[PDB]
C-alpha cells in the first residue's frame, strides 16, 4: 500500500511486515522518519521530526527559519550545501563547479514492476504482488532531472530501491559518483557483518562492531566483483542469534566494481550506502541522454537471520530466474577435469562414459584441451574449433556416440579471453585491452578480449553459435579466470575513457541475452575459477554457478556455511572427489564427502573404474538416495543453520518441507575428542503436536579395528513429539561417530510424518 | 520503604532537585524524613501537589501493576522503569538522569507492556524550576503535552525526549515522569 | 644515518633508537623491508623478500619472472599495474587516460633539513643534528619527475616524509589524489587509535580492533581541520598500556581536508596512508611547474604511550615553535568575555583592570564589541575601526591607561568574515566566496571571504596594521567562527576551480606570515571557535591555541587528557571562570578550578570584584603558587599520565623534572563514594634511590559541615624513597577529600629532592 | 552466567555477572544474627544472550533469614550442579529417637521470555501467597519519621509542632524513631 496525506506531504509505503515513512522538507528535499516493522498510519506525523541550536551549523533556508543537512536522515544526500559527511552524488560542469539542487516536482505511484532494460532486476508475475512509487526532481541551474524508484512486494517483507538521472538542456554534464541507495539510522548499537575470503577459501563470515568513522568493503577487479568481498551487509543488533533478534540486509544486484559503506558521525547517527566504485567513473551526458544505476534489495526481520536468509531465498528462486528452470530439479553428472586435466582423447573417454551408466549418472561434462591445440595452459584459446588429433569424429560424432549410450553431453567454453600464440591474435591485434607504449601484464598467459565494442562480441558469437548447431549440446560451462588489467580502449575518444569498465560488464550481458534467446535449452554454468562471480545478477542470467574449486569435505562445509546468508541452496554447486586432495592433500571418508555433497547440486569428479568393488556400492546407493530425496532438498523446502562452524568443533544444519512432514538432518565433525562430554542435538522447524518418527544409519564402515574396540572395554527408528525435538533434542553417542572414520565424521536423520 | 529527606543530605553531601526526589520516592511506600517548619513558601506548596498524586496513583502502583525495567543504570547514564495496569488501561513511566551532556544526540525513550491496537493519550507537564537562568539562554539563541498515539508507535517507536527540557529541570540530576490514559 | 650498499641496491636509514630498510626491485620501484627497533647492519638482506606463485595474479614483469603487485610491500603505491588496493596517486591525462609508471633515476645524501617553503614544517637548528635522503624517479610518457623525501632526527625516534611532483614536458596534467606517506605491515593484530568529538567536547580517546576491509577518518569542513576528528593515527599492539608495550605514531602537518586510512586485505596485510581529501580537489600542472605536499611526523616507541608522547612534546617545543618563545613562560592574564557580553563602555573596563592589578596580574584582553556597530551578533563585522561611542577615547587612550595602571593590552580579531550589515559588503559584494544563481548559506549572521584572491588579502592586512600602528598592543586573539560552503571563486576560470581550498589556506598562511614578520614582539593566540583548528601547522605561527570553550572544572580533565597525547602543555590554555557554568550549570569548588588550570597557561575570566574576601586571598595564594611553578611545569619538565578518565572514575597525572629534583602530582575524583575500599597513589617517573619529601596542603572546603560529622562519628609532610613511592604509593584517606568538597575533589601533592 | 546481587552499607544488592568456568562459585553468609548487606539469598542462571525481553533463564531463591550457601560447581565434563541451603560452618545438629529435622524452602522459576517475565511471577507470587491476609491488598499510608529533623535532641513541644504542621500538607500518620525510652541521650546507655 502506499499513501500520500496530502495535507502533510507525506509518504507511508507498508505491507503486512514492514514500514517505510518519509516526507518533503521545505527545501524540496525528502527526509526519513521510520524504517521498521509495521505500524498503523495517522493522518499527522509531523512530531518525529525535531530542530535545534547547535554551533558551527550552516542553515540553507532564509534567515529567520532552523534547518541544517548536517543534523538530518536525508534521503540520497549531496555535498556542498551544509552537510560535512561522505555524499552519494557528484556532478561537474562546464564552468568548473560541483554544487548541484534538486527539488521535488512531482510523483506517481502504479502496481506492477518495470524492468530497467539495460540492467537485470526482479520481476513480478501479477498485478497483485508489488506496487510502485516514482518521484520527480529537477535541477533548474542545469536543466536535468532525477527519478527516484520504490518498489514494495507483498508476501514478502522486501523493498527496492533505484535512481535514474535524464539530461534535458543543451549543456553537458559529467557523473563521477552516483550510488543507487542510502539509509540513516538514528543510533549506533548495531554491528555489521560480511563475507570475506580468498581463493580456495571464500565467503567466510566477519563481525565488526560500529565505530565513529568510516567502515567500508570494495571492489576494483574490473572484469568481476571478485573472491575478497561479496556485495552484501548486514546491520544486526549485539544480542541477535540464528532465531532471534533483529537484522537489516542490503544485496545489490551488480556484478562489476561495487563500494558499500557505512558512516557513523559524532552525534550518534548511521548512513549506509551501496553503489558503484567511484574510482574510474566519470559517465558524460549530452540532450537527451539518460543513465540508470543498479538495483538494491533491502530485507527486514525480527525473529534472527533464518528468517531473512530464507526470504532472500524464496524471492531468488521464485522471482529471478526465467521460468524454464523454476521448479525443475537439476540432474546428475560427471566432470574429467580431475581425472583427465589435459591428456586424454576419444577413447579414453568411451571408457570413462561406459562406467559412470551403470551407476545411473545422467549427464557427461568434457573440460579444457578440446579446441585449437590446446595441449598445455599457453596455447590455442581464441580458436574455437574441432582438433582433428585427439577427436578424429569431430564434436558431432562424439556427441551422437555418447547420446547413443544413453547420457547427454555437455562442453566447456571460455569466451572472454585470448591466447598470444593463437590465430586471433597474428589476424588482428588491435582488439585487446590496453594503453599504448604501457607495458601489458599477464596472468595465465592470457590477455582480455575488449567487449566495450560491439564488432567484437559479434564475431565471437557467429565462431560458437555453429558449434552449437551442428552438435547436440544440452550444457555449456563458462569459465574465466583473469582480472582486468590497464583500462583504456582503441575505439573511444578522449572523452570516453571511464566508461570502459561498465561498457565492459553491459557487454557480457548482451552476449548471454543473445545465447539464452537463440537457445532456450541449454542449462549455462558459471564460472570464474570457482565462486569470484557468485553476484545475482549472474544468478539472473546462468541457473547455476560453481561454488569453490575445493572439493573437500572439510572446507567445503566452512564454505557453504558462509554462502547460505543470501543464496539458494539450488544455485551451489558440489561435486564428490578422489581421496588424496590436490588442494590441501587430506584424507576423508567416502561417506562425508556423499554427506557434505547432498545438499547442493549432486556430481562427481572421479574415474568411477579406478575404486574398489566395496565402494563402486556406496555410489549406487548415493545416487538413488539423492535422487529419491532432490525434490525436497532443492525446488521446495527451508534451510535452517543450528551450529555454526566458525565458533566451536561441530556443524550442523537440517531443511524441511513446506508443510513440516518431511525433513533431513545433517551433523558434521572435525577432529576427535577423546573422554569428552555427553552430546545432544536439537532441531528447530517442525511441528509441535506431531508424530514424526526419526531414522538413521550407523553402519560401521571401513577403518575400524572392532578388535581394538574390544580390549579398551569399549535399532534406529524411534517415535517423538516436535516438543521434545527441539527443547531436548537427538542423543549423541561419541562411540558411533567413531566407527564413521574418528576424525572427519557425519550423521543424517531423517524425519516422517507419522 | 522510600522517602524524601533534606537537600544537603546526611550521607553524601549532594544537592539534588526536589521533584527528582519525589519521582524517585513515587515507587514505593511514600514517605517525608523532612521537617516542614524550615522549608520555604514556594516549596511548601510543592509538597501538597505531590501528596495528591501519591494518593491519586497509590493504587495503580501498588496493589495491582506490573513493573518493566527499561533501560540499566548499570550500562550507561540514564536510567528507566514503568509500571502498567492489569488490563492495560493506565500507565505510568519514569526516566532518569545522571549527568548532564553538552551538544549531545537525540533521545526516543521507548516502552513495553502496552497493547497495539489501543489509542492512548499521554501527558506529561515540563514546567520550570527556581534555579533557571532564562537571560542566559536568550543570548544563546537556544531559548499540556497531552498527544494521543497507538500502543505499537509508542512500543517500536519512543517518545521524543527534547534536552532542553532536562536542562530546566536542574540539568545534572533531572528526570520526567508521563501519564498514559487509554482514552 | 644513510648507507647504500651499491652491490645490493639497498637503503638502511637508522640511529640509536629506531631503524628503516628498503630496496629497488627489478621494475625501478622503492620496497619496504623492515621498519622498527634497530638492528645490525650486514652487507646482504635480500633474503626478506618472498615471492610465490598463485591464483589470479597478474605479474609486471616479461614471462619468465614472477613478480606481483598484490602482495609485496611498496611505498607510495598506484593504480592499475597489478594492485587491487586502494592507490596514493591519481594522474589524468589529454588521451583520456590514468596510467602512469614512475622508476628509479638517481638519489642524494646529505646533512641538514631543507624548508618545503610553501608551507609549514620542522627546522633542525645548526647541523649534523638530522640527516637527508632524496630520491628521484622519473616517467618517460608523460616526461614528470617525482622527488620522495626522508628526513632522519638524531636523538629522537623521528622520521619525517614528503614529495614532490614537477612537469617537464610541453603537455599538461591533472593530479586527482596525492599522498605524502604510506607505511605497510606484515600482519594485522593491531589497535587503532583515533581522537574524535565536538563542539565543547573535543579529542576524545577512542580505541578499534583491526579488521579485514578500510577504517579511516577524514575532514571535508573546508577552512579546518574541524573539531569532529583529529590528524593523528595511533597504531598499538592489544596488550600495551601507559608504561609497557610498542606503538607507532603519525601525524601530519597541515589544517585543511585531510583522510587517514587504513587497509587491512585478506592476506592479512596492513596499509597506513594520510594525506589531503581528494574529495574536491584537482590541481593542474604545465611545464615549469611543481607541487609539494604537506609533511608526515612518524614515531615508534617500545615503552608504553607515555615514551611517544613525551617525543612529541619535545619535538614540538623544540623545533616547531619559533625561537623568540621557545624558552620563555607565558604571562598571566585577565579576560573578559564570560563578565560582560558586548555590554561595556569605557569605564567598566577601568574598574575590572583596577581590581585585578592587585591580584597579580599582568595583561588585560578587550574582547568583540569595540569595533563597529558591534552591539549585538547580526553587524559589525568586517570594518575594524574604534567604536567611538562607546571608547570616546580610543584604543589608543584606553591602551596608555592600562600602562598607565601597571598592566598590558591586548585585542580581538576575526580577519576572515564579513557581515552584510557592514561596509565591506556594501561597497562591493563579489569578494564572497560563492557560485552564482545559487543560495548564500549563512552560520552565525556571516559569512567568508575568498583568502584566495590577494587583492584581497592585501586589502585586509592594511587597515589593521594601523591599529597595531598607532597603539602599544602586546597580543592578539584570532577566532574563526564559520566553516566553508560551496566553494567557488568568481576570480578564476573555467579550470582551477578544484584548488580553492588548498589556496585557501595558503592565504592564510600568507597572511599570517606577514603579520608575524612585521610585528615579531606580539604574541598570538590561535581560536577557531575554542579548538576547532588545533595542530602543529597553527603552532608554528601562534604559541599557544585556545583548548576549549567549556571551561568547566571536569570535563576539562577529560579534554586535556586526550589532548595530551600529542601537544605540549604549554600550548593549552586554561582559565578560571565563574562558579554557577554557563555551559553545564553545575556548581564546583574553587580549588578544583585552580588545580586542573594549573597544567597549561593559566588566567582568569572572573570579575574580581564580585567575590568574597575569603575568595580574594585564595586567588592569590592560587597566583603565587603559579608564578612559582610555572617554569618547571611549562619550560622543563616531563607530563606523564598516570589514572585515566576515560576507563574508571579517577583522573591522575605529575610533571617532574628533568634531573628527576623536583615533582608535582595531582589528584582527580568525580563521583563521590560512601563505604568504599582503600587507595593507593603510584607515581611512574622518578629516580629511585633519592629521597624525596612529600608535602600536601588540606584546608577544609567552606561548604564543609562539621556538626553533622559528629553524630556519625568519624599541610602534611614526609620522607620516602623513590622505589617506595612507585610500586607502594601514597595512601589517600576517603575522608581526607571528603572535605574538600565532596561531588568533585582534587589533591595536589609536591615533592622534593631533600 | 551466573546473576547475583551484592553490595554493602549504603550501597545493597548491586547487580553483577560472572560467566561459569570447570570449578566452583559461590555467595554465602557467615553473619549469624541476619543475612547481611554484602550478600543476598537469590541466584540467576540465564544464556549469555538474554535481555530483558528475550531469551531464558533460571531463578532460584531460598525462604530463609539466617546463615546461607549458594554454589554453582562445574565440572571437566561440561556438567554444572546448583545447591542452596543452610551454612554448614558451624553447623552440627544431633537427632536421638523420635526426634525431626526440617530444612527451608526453594523456590525455582522457569521464564523463557527475558527477565521481566520471571520478576514479575516473583512480585505476584510473594504479594499474593506470602503476606497475610489482612495487609494483603491494601494502601499503605504516609508517614512522617524525625530521625533526620532532631535526631537525639529533642522534646515533647518539639514535636506537637512538627505534628500540627504535617496535618495541613496531608499526612496521615507520625513516628518517633528513638530517645523515647529513659536514659537515652547517646549511644552509649539506655538501650
Amino acid at each position: 500500500a502506499v499513501i500520500f496525506h496530502e495535507k502533510t506531504k507525506e509518504f507511508h509505503i507498508f505491507n503486512r511486515e514492514v514500514s517505510y515513512l518519509m516526507r518533503i522538507m521545505e527545501n524540496g528535499q525528502l527526509e526519513n522518519l521510520y524504517y521498521g516493522k509495521v505500524i498503523r498510519d495517522k493522518e499527522d506525523f509531523g512530531y518525529l521530526h525535531e530542530e535545534a541550536m547547535r554551533s558551527q551549523m550552516s542553515v540553507c533556508i532564509p534567515e529567520p527559519g532552523i534547518l541544517s543537512m548536517q543534523y538530518t536522515r536525508q534521503e540520497y544526500p549531496v555535498y556542498g550545501t551544509g552537510d560535512y559527511r561522505s555524499p552519494a552524488l557528484t556532478v561537474l560542469q562546464e564552468n568548473g563547479s560541483r554544487l548541484v539542487d534538486f527539488s521535488y516536482v512531482s510523483h506517481e505511484i502504479y502496481k506492477g514492476k518495470k524492468g530497467i532494460p539495460p540492467l537485470p532486476s526482479t520481476y513480478a508475475e501479477s498485478e497483485d504482488e508489488a506496487e510502485t512509487l516514482e518521484v520527480t526532481l529537477h535541477d533548474q541551474v542545469t536543466d536535468t532531472d532525477l527519478v527516484l524508484t520504490y518498489t514494495i512486494y507483498e508476501d514478502y517483507p522486501v523493498i527496492t530501491r533505484n535512481a535514474r538521472f535524464e539530461q534535458k538542456g543543451e549543456q553537458k554534464i559529467v557523473l563521477e559518483r552516483a550510488m543507487s541507495a542510502s539509509v540513516e539510522f538514528l543510533d549506533m548499537d548495531y554491528e555489521l557483518v560480511q563475507l570475506s575470503g580468498a581463493w580456495s577459501r571464500e565467503r567466510y563470515v566477519k563481525n565488526r562492531k560500529l565505530e565513529m568513522g568510516i567502515q567500508s568493503v570494495h571492489s576494483l577487479n574490473g572484469t568481476c566483483g571478485g573472491a575478497e568481498h561479496n556485495p552484501f551487509i548486514a546491520l544486526k543488533r549485539p544480542q541477535t542469534t540464528e532465531n532471534q533478534g533483529e537484522v537489516y540486509g542490503f544485496s545489490l544486484v551488480y556484478s562489476g566494481n561495487f563500494l558499500a559503506q557505512a558512516e557513523v558521525s559524532t552525534f550518534d547517527m548511521t548512513r549506509v550506502m551501496l553503489g558503484i566504485n567511484p574510482e574510474d567513473f566519470s559517465w558524460e551526458l549530452n540532450q537527451g541522454e539518460s543513465f540508470q544505476t543498479p538495483e538494491v534489495v533491502m530485507v527486514y526481520s525480527d525473529r534472527g537471520l533464518n528468517k531473512m536468509s530464507q526470504a532472500y531465498h524464496r524471492l531468488y528462486r521464485t522471482r529471478l530466474m526465467r521460468v524454464t528452470w523454476r521448479d525443475k530439479a537439476r540432474p546428475i553428472l560427471l566432470n574429467n577435469w580431475e581425472a583427465t586435466y589435459f591428456d586424454f582423447n576419444e577413447e579414453k573417454i568411451l571408457k570413462i562414459a561406459e562406467k559412470a551408466k551403470e551407476a545411473g549418472v545422467e549427464l557427461f561434462v568434457l573440460d579444457d584441451g578440446w579446441f585449437g591445440a590446446r595441449n598445455d595452459d599457453y596455447r590455442g584459446l581464441g580458436d574455437w574449433y574441432v582438433n582433428l588429433e585427439k577427436l578424429p569424429d569431430g564434436i558431432a560424432g562424439l556427441s551422437r556416440k555418447v547420446e547413443a549410450l544413453g547420457l547427454k553431453f555437455g562442453l566447456w567454453v571460455e569466451l572472454e579471453m585470448v591466447n598470444k600464440d593463437s590465430d586471433l591474435y597474428r589476424a588482428h591485434p588491435d582488439w585487446l585491452i590496453g594503453a599504448p607504449d604501457r607495458f601489458e601484464s599477464h596472468a595465465r598467459h592470457q590477455h582480455v578480449l575488449d567487449f566495450s565494442r560491439k564488432e567484437v562480441v559479434d564475431y565471437i558469437y557467429k565462431m560458437i553459435a555453429k558449434v552449437l548447431r551442428e552438435s547436440s549440446i544440452s550444457y555449456i560451462k563458462w569459465d574465466m579466470n583473469r582480472y582486468m588489467t590497464e583500462p583504456y580502449s582503441r575505439g573511444a575518444d578522449a572523452s570516453q575513457q571511464g566508461k570502459v569498465m561498465h561498457k565492459y560488464i553491459l557487454g557480457v550481458y548482451d552476449l548471454y541475452t543473445r545465447l539464452t534467446t537463440e537457445f532456450p535449452e541449454i542449462l549455462f554454468e558459471s564460472c570464474a575459477s570457482g565462486g569470484a562471480r557468485f553476484d545475482p545478477a549472474m544468478l539472473y542470467f546462468a541457473p547455476q554457478t560453481w561454488t569453490s574449486d575445493d572439493t573437500d569435505a572439510s572446507e567445503r562445509t566452512k564454505i557453504q556455511y558462509g554462502t547460505s546468508y543470501v543464496y539458494p541452496v539450488v544455485s551451489m554447486g558440489s561435486h564428490v572427489s578422489a581421496v588424496p586432495n590436490h588442494q590441501m592433500h587430506r584424507m576423508t571418508p567416502i561417506e562425508t564427502r556423499a554427506n557434505v555433497a547432498y545438499f547442493g547440486t549432486f556430481g562427481y569428479e572421479l574415474d568411477l573404474n579406478l575404486l574398489s568393488e566395496a565402494e563402486l556400492e556406496s555410489v549406487k546407493k548415493q545416487i538413488a538416495f539423492m535422487k529419491e530425496y532432490r525434490e525436497l532438498i532443492q525446488v521446495d523446502g527451508d534451510f535452517y543453520r543450528l551450529l555454526s562452524p566458525f565458533e566451536g568443533n561441530e556443524t550442523a544444519w537440517m531443511v524441511v518441507a513446506q508443510d513440516k512432514s518431511r525433513a533431513v538432518a545433517a551433523f558434521y565433525q572435525r577432529m576427535n575428542k577423546v573422554n569428552a562430554s555427553w552430546i545432544r542435538f536439537k532441531l528447530q522447524g517442525l511441528d509441535a503436536g506431531t508424530l514424526y518418527e526419526v531414522s538413521c544409519d550407523m553402519a560401521p564402515s571401513a577403518s575400524y579395528d572392532e578388535s581394538l574396540a574390544k580390549i579398551y572395554g569399549i535399532v534406529k527408528t524411534y517415535r517423538a513429539y516436535g516438543d521434545e525435538l527441539m527443547q531436548v533434542g537427538i542423543p549423541i553417542d561419541r562411540e558411533d561417530l567413531n566407527k564413521k572414520g574418528g576424525d572427519f565424521a557425519s550423521l543424517l536423520y531423517t524425519l516422517k510424518k507419522v | 520503604g522510600s522517602h524524601v529527606s533534606a537537600v544537603p543530605n546526611h550521607q553524601m553531601h549532594r544537592m539534588t532537585p526536589i521533584e527528582t526526589r519525589a519521582n524517585v520516592a513515587y515507587f514505593g511506600t511514600f514517605g517525608y524524613e523532612l521537617d516542614l517548619n524550615l522549608l520555604s513558601e514556594a516549596e511548601l506548596e510543592s509538597v501538597k501537589k505531590q501528596i495528591a498524586f501519591m494518593k491519586e496513583y497509590r493504587e495503580l502502583i501498588q496493589v495491582d501493576g506490573d513493573f518493566y525495567r527499561l533501560l540499566s543504570p548499570f550500562e550507561g547514564n540514564e536510567t528507566a522503569w514503568m509500571v502498567v495496569a492489569q488490563d492495560k488501561s493506565r500507565a505510568v513511566a519514569a526516566f532518569y538522569q545522571r549527568m548532564n551532556k553538552v551538544n549531545a544526540s537525540w533521545i526516543r525513550f521507548k516502552l513495553q507492556g502496552l497493547d497495539a491496537g489501543t489509542l492512548y493519550e499521554v501527558s506529561c507537564d515540563m514546567a520550570p524550576s527556581a534555579s533557571y537562568d532564562e537571560s542566559l539562554a536568550k543570548i544563546y539563541g537556544i531559548q499540556v503535552k497531552t498527544y494521543r498515539a497507538y500502543g505499537d508507535e509508542l512500543m517500536q517507536v519512543g517518545i521524543p525526549i527534547d534536552r532542553e527540557d532536562l536542562n530546566k529541570k536542574g540539568g545534572d540530576f533531572a528526570s520526567l515522569l508521563y501519564t498514559l490514559k487509554k482514552v
